[PDB]
This record gives structure tokens, C-alpha cells and sequence, in this order.
RNA sequence: UUGAGUGUUUAACCCUCUAACCCGCACCACUAAUCGUGGUGGGAGACAGUGUCAGAUGGGCAGUUUGACUGG
RNA sequence: GUAUGAGUAGCGAAAGACAGGUGAGAAUCCUGUCCACCGUAUGACUAAGGUUUCCUGGGGAAGGCUCGUCCGCCCAGGGUUAGUCGGGACCUAAGCCGAGGCCGAUAGGCGUAGGCGAUGGACAACAGGUUGAUAUUCCUGUACCAGUUGUUUGUUUGAGCAAUGGAGGGACGCAGUAGGCUAAGGAAUGCAUGCGAUUGGAAGUGCAUGUCCAAGCAAUGAGUCUUGAGUAGAGUUAAAUGCUUUACUCUUUAAGGACAAGUUGUGACGGGGAGCGAAAUAGUAGCGAAGUUCCUGACGUCACACUGCCAAGAAAAGCUUCUAGUGAGAAAACAACUGCCCGUACCGUAAACCGACACAGGUAGUCGAGGAGAGUAUCCUAAGGUGAGCGAGCGAACUCUCGUUAAGGAACUCGGCAAAAUGACCCCGUAACUUCGGGAGAAGGGGUGCUGACUUCGGUCAGCCGCAGUGAAUAGGCCCAAGCGACUGUUUAUCAAAAACACAGGUCUCUGCAAAAUCGUAAGAUGAAGUAUAGGGGCUGACGCCUGCCCGGUGCUGGA
């Protein structure tokens, strides 16, 4: 659930936070963490190439199965667990040979569970199987793009997609946001909808937790000066001085469409919905 | 090279001290051991050793006639014996 | 009251030491412009 | 660069194919390697990317111009 | 090159005085005595940095804001000692370099294998003595680590050794209290000496001084952490008796296992120790008493051990196992031998570093005592350091820094600017308003020294003295109203700290992943080891109530 602070500071009086209840222990498997830097929006030449990135805390990397590639042998639920660089929760599992692994937790895993990973497994929540084999209306997460590479779009935290309809060689799904698209009829999801959701109901409360998450602040383009911005300049207060009010860079800003018209996959889309 | 290495001996003060318990110094070549000097003392009088001690020694500043530069670096080496002497006078 | 120059050893042959110039091309113009002129020290 | 077949209309157009071209997909060898090169599948395909020419748009950026008389 | 201003400004925070030495010459150098200053530092140790400034014997032309017999200055000689400390012959982070490679008018840019690179990991010695100048380095005593020589059975593997392979381990955040030990501190038992010449004191109750010790080895140990076994199977690229794991069965205050500050012996018939003190130039050589009890007690160490929280807290080698394995026969006794290169002086809250200066500025880390105190605050002091590189007189105007002031009390001035006033602890009390937390130390008042008695305990009663009892030093003035910005925060180094910027919250819009966006000719990168509850861009700016009318114009989107 969330959780809510009494006002006993000005820094305090509207904010909230989660229980942390469905996790069930505190000290990460050794075996499946990695070194991470921070990179804080510098490049290959050491620039900003994106601004208001830097500086929280430190982080290790939980490796995860994003392919899901081990059939017929089940594997057993041990934990569900924090995931820093992610805002979904995390599930360590044990397979029956003694292989282990991570695995993103979906609405609704009980510690316990027994999961299967084939074209013949079930139609349970956290079982992953080929788009030709799941039916027409099941919520699914996690899809891979490309035989064999790892999911890669439902992903965050209580996000969905489903199934409409087959044809050829191709699925027809409904994505979050509403894009309806085709995806090739050989490729994995798993069975359910992505966990933690409350996630969203969060409010951060203070300038200085927002800067725990990596996040450095961001001025406005209007208080800057006419080296620094097309919106800088100007005697007191003004107003947008212009049509269509721009990036740094130009650009318009409102309602001005960014993507390839040459794109080689509008064959695949099918009643673009929302962007 | 056993005979190049050894280069004389130091008469000071604070080494004349030295030769009342078994110790002599000597200035000995830069680019040469602790092992190497104590081959080279032990071959060049027929002594036993015990314990070469070594240090180095920095350049000194000088000036003259308004023309000033250093002295040369030194190496200091100083040998302690088992029973036995050397007769340097 | 902290003015400039604040010495360091390790810094001051990394940033102007002969390697250093002898690693890039500008460097070494840098190296025969010294020698060109006579100087008892051509690099730091 | 760039190939092949059918059909629909007055040449153009909608298509289908697979061998070029592409792959920030998987497995394999050089091999201590998430680079690279080869090999086999899968995907995509004469499109895309790249060269020459042409029309738009373009204070994002550049070079400049913005007269004289005059009880100042 | 030389004048004028002119023998004028200044001589860079601070306490000295006298006696005697030396000498051509002394306020300024030496020796003494008393006085004064710092003491969470102006004391002790060290990393940078400097680079001979360090010690001894001479000197006085220049440097030293005066002087100089003196010196961090000048001349001559001399000083730095390591198997164990810090670095290399060990490990890796950021970053850097990169055989082949990929890109590109040239020059060149990037990057794979593999390397370099501590501010971190790993890693065997202590206590005392000694010089004019070095000491965990020399010496004394007693150790430890890695090797070498000698004297004390089928390389199949049941001897031994064993991987560039399989594994375990190393291996990690912030806050908060509690416990245990030791250092340090205080007051009285033991010592040793000696009795006041200004009124008084031979002392169970009187003055001054002192009141202990290592590494290693052996014994144990305040305590802390962790369940353990059996069978049937997966697996671990070949093999494993090693490791991971699923299912079942017994087991739980238990048992087993692991770690542990310290303490007591030995080391030690040794060392140090108040003082005593020579044969000569020596407080010198040398000779030495005593080692107690009680109170207080560390964020030092056990130890990031335990608890709680969210923002979720390096890597690699040494190390330890298991086999695969070219593969006579090496285990452990004693003895005696071997063990390389670089630094090591001295300054270091400063006259030796950064500031052109012997400059009122700046400089990482450890130690940092007593009384009264919560304290590293405050005042006075201990161990230690210092009297600060121009002086002697006088005691005018004026300027600066300080102390006091009759009567009045903001009449001053742009403005109570600047001063004065409040200030500690204990007790009583305390409004409107409010987001219910606050407002609040609201406001306004009272107590405070010393002796005796009782003290249930914490205090209360009786008495005494002064103008005054937190008798010095240190420590909120408050109240009633209105504008701006919710708030903590940030800003014009060097004339502007704010009503400006940021902020949590709101809303619009772009983006289906080789995402949009940005660096770049490209290769390659960030975004992100992310995937629409995510990432970019514009405006507004907690929270409460709300956010009207217009699509003609201009942009944006869709159209055909």
C-alpha cells in the first residue's frame, strides 16, 4: 500500500511512500551482480549529450532472463525482491539442476510456484511460451521483437498488453498506450501483467529525494539569455515572443511529430493510437 | 669486474669510530650491490663479512666565481667483519 | 585567500614532461621549435 | 548500384519471386573476445543505405547594408 | 644618470628589568634571577611542498626595515645505514594505451585481445640504550617470514605434488541506543628528605616529590554468529570424494562448528625510576626506595556485532578445497648459512610550503592534560613552548580604539544607523489563529550565597553577611499590523543575497526500440545494460477554492 507521512516538517507534509510488503527479503543472490558507473549523460568524447543527469546513489546490476530459453524443467519461486535500476519488482528462481536466475515479478506471484518455459506449458502467470501458442485475450508482458534475443516491451510496472488475432506469420497485439502492431508469430512473452502498480501513486515530496534518484535540476528556457536559448531575453517577465514555442536547438515544441517517414516498419503498424 | 668496484676508503670522523667495532667505509661504485661489494671486499683481502650496509649521497651546490654547479653523486658502503682486519695506514 | 599555482610532483610531469610531448604530433613542433632556439631545458 | 514473372488500365501502376544489397537476431570457428572476419539458419528485399543532378524549407549558423541638410 | 617633495611619511598586532660575561665597540649576542604571554594550541607527530635550509669551527663587505660580537646570511669540513616501516620484484577502480580491426583529402578518430594506473585490497619485530648531527635502519636482549645445505617404494597412487579448468571465499550503505574490556583521569596507602625565624603548628588530620614495563610463546575467554544429519535424483563443457540444487525423512532451549577484545604466567638474575653523586676537564660517570586500595571511565577496541530504514550500498589477486595431470621419494627433527633496488638530514598552523617581502591571509590527517562545567564553550593553569628585529621622552590640537556621565529620554536622522538593554539553570504560567504538527523560550512573574539540623530519597526548616549571591568570563530584547516568495536550498570570486533561480505538485506535447533527443565527416557513443507507471522538450510553481468568451489571422495536425 502507500503510505503517508504526518506533517511534522515543512519537508514532510505531502508525502508518501510504499509499504514494501511484497518483498520478502533484503540481501541479493552474489552469484548474479555486476559493477555499474553512473555515467551522468557524458559520451564517448566526454560531453553532455543529455542534461539533468548525475550524481544519487550507488548501484549494482541484478542480471536478468529476459529470453527465457530453459524448457522442461520447472523452476521453484525463493524470493521476491528490489530492484534499484528498474521499478518493477525481482524473483529469484531455482531450477531443478541447480541453475538459478532472476526474473521480473508479475501481478500476483506467490512464493512457491512452479514455472514452465516451453510451447507445451501452461497458460499460468509467469509461464512463457511462443505468440503461435497462446490464445486470443490473454494479458501478456515481457515480448521479444526477435527469435531469441529477449523481451524487450512490456517492461515497467503494471503495464500490459493482449492478444487480438493471427494470420500468416504474424500476431496482432495491443500494446500499452494503445498502438495496435504485428509481431512475428515465433517470438516469446510471458503470462500475466507486470507487478508492482501503486508505483504510480507516489508522491516524492522534497527537492533532496529527487536528487537521491540521479536526477540535477532544470531551468527554464524563458530566464536565460539570448546566447543560451531562443527564449532568452527580453525587459521584466515576457512573454513567448514567437510562433510555436522551441527546444534549445529549435525545433517545435507543441504538437510537432519526430519520427522517420521512411520507417521500414510502418508495413507492420496497424491504427496508430497514441504518441 | 671485482677490482673497479671498490673505489677508496672514507677517513672521517664518525668512520674512525667504526674501525674500533670491525666496520669500514668505502666509497664504492653507483651501479653496484650489497651482494657485489661484498664479493669484491671478501676477494680483495681474504676476509669473512658480515653485513655490507649501503646509502646514497646527493650533489652539493656550489658557487665559485660566479659560475656555480654540483659536486658529483656518491655511494657509501660500510662492511662489518667476523674476526679478522684490514690495515688501511 | 587561495591564489593559483598550488605545486604538485606527479602533475607537473604528466601534463609537461617529455613523454607527454613526445606522444603527439603537436608535441614534437613544440620539442625542434626548443631546440631550434638554443634552449638549455626544452621540456619540463 | 539493380535482377526475374503476372495482372490492370493509358506508358504508368498494384502486385508475387529470390541471387544482389542490409541485419545494434541465434548457433559455430579463428580464441584468452558483447570488437572483427568467415560459416550455417532466420528476417527483410530490388525497397533501404550510398554517389551525381534537381525543386522546396531553413536567424540553426554566416557575411553585410540600414543617406544627407539641420541655430546639438 | 641625477634632482624636487625631505631628513619628511613609514619602520608590518603583543612585557620586560637588572647583575655579570665577551668584545675595538653592546637596549638588541651569552649566562643568571624574578616578572609577563599561549595551552582543542603559540605544545607533540606526520602526508604534500621545498631541496641542504641540518651539525661543528671561523667571519662581518652586502642581505636583516635600527643595532649587531649575532643569524634560515658568508667561508671550510662533515652528516641520511632496513628480509620485517613506505614504494617495486603482488592485485585491481576511474581514466588511459592498445597487436589484428573498423572509419576517414592528408594529418588522423575510435576500439577488441592484452596491459598501465592508488586515493582502496594483500602482506613476517618488538622494548630499551647510544651521537655534535641517523635509528622499528647502529648496539643489547628476546623473536618471526621465505629459502639452502648437511646429519639425524607399481607417479599406479593406498606415498607426496597439483592447475591458465570446476567451485568456495575475499566482499562492503546510512542512522540509533544498550553491553563488555582497556587506555586516560581523580582521591587516600607505601617510599625517600627535612621542620620552617613574620603570628602559629613534630602532626593517626604536616609540607614537597615519586608511585612501572613490550613483540613472541603457553594457558583461558567478557562475549558474538551459525541448526544439523540421512536417503533417491538433476547438474557442474572431460573428471571430482569438491560445489549448486529439487523431493521426502528425522533433529532444535539442544549438539556441533566457527570467531573473539582482554587477562594471567613467561620474556625479566633484564630495563626504567624520586634522588645521591665523583678522581679532572661533569649534574658527568656510576649507584638507586616504591610499585597499594578505592572512585570515575571513552565512538579507542569487541564492531556494521545488534536493531531499524530506503535512497538498496566496487573489482581483482593472495587464500582454501576438487579433480584433470608431464610426473624416482618427499613428511620432520636439529645444526648452520642466504635474503636485491628506491626513500630515510632538516622545516612542516611556518622567517624553510602557496601569496614578488623574515607579508595581521591560505594549508589534508592523528594526539590534544586539571579546577568549576553537558562540553574540544568560558576564565585561570600542568607537560611543553614564547617575550614577537627600531628605541628614549613628553603626557597639546586633531584622528582612531576604549571607560564613565546631572536632568530629559528618539526631541536625532532618508531610516533607532551605531550603541545601550535581554542572555545560565530550576519552578509557575502562556492569547488570536491553524494545513492539528504548530504558534511556544509566546507574553508575564518568582527562586539562586554561606553555616547548622533534619536529610525517607530528591529537599525542607533555623541562623548569618553584603549595595548586590549564575557577585568575574561566556550565552534570546519583545509585541501589534500590511506587501512579496509556501517551505530547507542557490546566485553576480572583487559595489546588487533579493520579491531573482531551483523546488515537490499541475498540464500540453513528442517517442513501439537500431525510440525520440544529443556529441561526431564517419566509425563509435550517451540515452540505457532502460522499454510508454519509461525517456526527451515547453510553460506554470506547496496547499485551498477555481481557471470565462473567441479557430477570423499565424503556427501545428489531418485531407484529397
Amino acid at each position: 500500500a502507500i503510505k503517508k507521512y504526518k506533517p511534522t516538517t515543512n519537508g514532510r507534509r505531502n508525502m508518501t511512500s510504499s509499504d514494501f510488503a511484497e518483498i520478502t527479503t533484503s540481501t541479493p543472490e552474489k552469484s548474479l551482480l555486476q559493477p555499474l558507473k553512473n555515467n551522468a549523460g557524458r559520451n564517448n568524447n566526454g560531453r553532455i549529450t543529455v542534461r539533468h543527469q548525475g550524481g544519487g546513489h550507488k548501484r549494482q546490476y541484478r542480471v536478468i532472463d529476459f529470453k527465457r530459453n530453459k524448457d522442461n524443467v520447472a523452476a521453484v519461486v525463493k524470493t521476491i525482491e528490489y530492484d534499484p535500476n528498474r521499478s518493477a519488482n525481482i524473483a529469484l528462481v531455482h531450477y531443478e539442476d541447480g541453475v538459478k536466475a532472476y526474473i521480473l515479478a508479475p501481478k500476483g506471484l506467490e512464493v512457491g510456484m512452479r514455472l514452465v518455459s516451453g510451447p507445451e506449458a501452461d497458460i499460468k502467470v509467469g509461464n512463457a511460451l511462443p505468440l503461435e501458442n497462446i490464445p486470443v485475450g490473454t494479458v501478456i508482458h515481457n515480448i521479444e521483437m526477435k527469435p531469441g534475443k529477449g523481451g524487450q516491451l512490456i517492461r515497467s510496472a503494471g503495464t500490459s498488453a493482449q492478444v487480438l488475432g493471427k494470420e500468416g506469420k504474424y500476431v496482432l497485439i495491443r500494446l500499452n498506450s494503445g498502438e495496435v502492431r504485428m509481431i512475428l508469430a515465433t517470438c516469446r512473452a510471458t503470462i500475466g501483467s507486470v507487478g508492482n502498480e501503486q508505483h504510480e501513486l507516489i508522491n516524492i515530496g522534497k527537492a533532496g529525494r529527487s536528487r537521491w534518484m540521479r536526477k540535477r535540476p532544470t531551468v527554464r528556457g524563458s530566464v536565460m539569455n539570448p546566447n543560451d536559448h531562443p527564449h532568452g531575453g527580453g525587459e521584466g517577465k515576457t512573454p513567448i515572443g514567437r510562433k510555436a514555442p522551441v527546444s534549445p536547438w529549435g525545433q517545435p515544441a507543441i504538437g510537432y511529430k519526430t519520427r522517420n517517414k521512411k520507417a521500414k516498419s510502418d508495413k507492420l503498424i496497424v491504427r496508430r493510437r497514441t504518441k | 669486474e671485482l677490482l673497479d668496484v671498490i673505489k677508496r676508503p672514507v677517513i672521517t670522523e664518525k668512520s674512525m669510530l667504526a674501525m674500533d667495532e670491525k666496520k669500514y667505509t668505502f666509497e664504492v661504485d653507483t651501479r653496484a650491490n650489497k651482494t657485489l661489494v661484498k664479493q669484491a671486499v671478501e676477494s680483495a683481502f681474504d676476509v669473512k663479512v658480515a653485513n655490507v650496509n649501503i646509502l646514497n649521497v646527493r650533489p652539493k651546490f656550489k658557487r665559485m666565481g660566479k659560475y656555480a654547479g654540483y659536486t658529483k653523486k656518491r655511494r657509501k658502503a660500510i662492511v662489518t667483519l667476523t674476526e679478522d682486519s684490514k690495515e688501511i695506514q | 585567500m587561495k591564489r593559483t599555482y598550488q605545486p604538485n610532483k606527479r602533475k607537473r610531469q604528466k601534463v609537461h614532461g617529455f613523454r607527454k610531448r613526445m606522444s603527439t604530433k603537436n608535441g614534437r613542433r613544440v620539442l625542434a621549435s626548443r631546440r631550434r632556439k638554443g634552449r638549455k631545458v626544452i621540456s619540463a
